[PDB]
């Protein structure tokens, strides 16, 4: 999922800083202090998308920054235990298939794409009985089944009815109409 | 932590958060896996943000809730079976059809 969080916070500005514009200069502080992190709870921050409010700011002894309160607002992504996803294959090996959901990737296990017997075809993921495939590039939707974010691992699953490559989702329409 | 508390939050949508990203592009270098972030969201966006943004309203004025009417809006369900998929370990909407026929009505 992706969500736009409001966020409290309170940004150190230091004095080189201080004939600069004060909104621009906070927000470029906070895109160095939070893009990139990696929470269990919050997610991926992937943008600061911008300042709403700064306070006046306040300094302390024996610091020559000045402290101001601001509320700012940030797009992160964060995945869901049995969350129904939709993504592009990015890597296919013998043990699995890697998927993108944004900043972070998930992982088919090989046993989890589909239910047939498959082989992985060093020059995708082909079942014998099927004829199925699942190679680089392939959409699919699929199940998240686990999840361990560490400040990561993002287990998938296709071996449930209504999920799959897209094609065969669609395949299985036009037959069932 | 990420910030002093967080005030409150909102779930947005694939097409939404693709142009999102999409500005935050146009302000400097993103890194790899912000790069990653805008080529997934653009791939699959399947609305622009003011079509994605009214399907979701429309979803939410029947009583659908917000977490879930974005799912629909990114996913766009196309028959009862796309809705079994969504509607995991949950019982089907009495108003199925009239979401099928909206969705098939980003028109």
């Amino acid at each position: 999922m992706y969500k736009i969080l409001e966020i409290a916070d309170v940004v150190k500005v230091p004095p080189e800083e201080f004939g600069k514009d004060l909104k621009e200069t906070v927000k470029k502080i906070l895109m160095e202090k939070y893009e990139g992190r990696l929470d269990k709870d919050v997610g991926f921050v992937l943008s600061i998308v911008d300042v709403k409010d700064i306070g006046e700011g306040k300094v302390v002894h024996g610091d020559g920054s000045a402290y101001h309160p601001v509320v700012f607002e940030t797009l992160v992504y964060i995945p869901e235990m049995y969350e129904l996803i939709e993504g592009e294959v990015v890597d296919v090996v013998e043990f699995g298939s890697f998927v993108r959901l944004g900043p972070l990737d998930g992982l088919i296990h090989v046993s989890q794409i589909m239910d047939d017997y498959v082989s992985y075809d060093p020059k995708a993921i082909i079942g014998k009985e099927t004829g199925k495939v699942l190679e680089i590039g392939d959409y699919v939707r699929a199940r998240i089944v686990a999840i361990s974010l560490k400040a990561s691992k993002i287990a998938l699953t296709m071996r449930q009815p209504y999920l799959g490559k897209l094609e065969w989702i669609e395949e299985e329409k036009a037959k069932k109409q | 932590m990420i910030g002093k508390k967080i005030l409150g939050e909102r779930y947005v949508t694939v097409s939404e958060a693709a142009e999102i990203m999409y500005n935050r592009a146009q302000i400097g270098e993103l890194s790899y896996e912000q790069g990653c972030a805008l080529d997934y969201l653009q791939k699959f966006a399947k609305l622009d943000k003011e079509e994605a943004k009214k399907l979701v309203e429309e979803l939410i004025s029947l009583g659908i809730d917000e977490k879930t009417a974005v799912k629909i809006a990114d996913i766009l369900p196309e028959d009862l079976d796309d809705l079994r998929a969504i509607y995991y370990k949950r019982e089907l909407p009495e108003n199925a059809e009239e979401i099928l026929e909206i969705v098939r009505k980003y028109i």
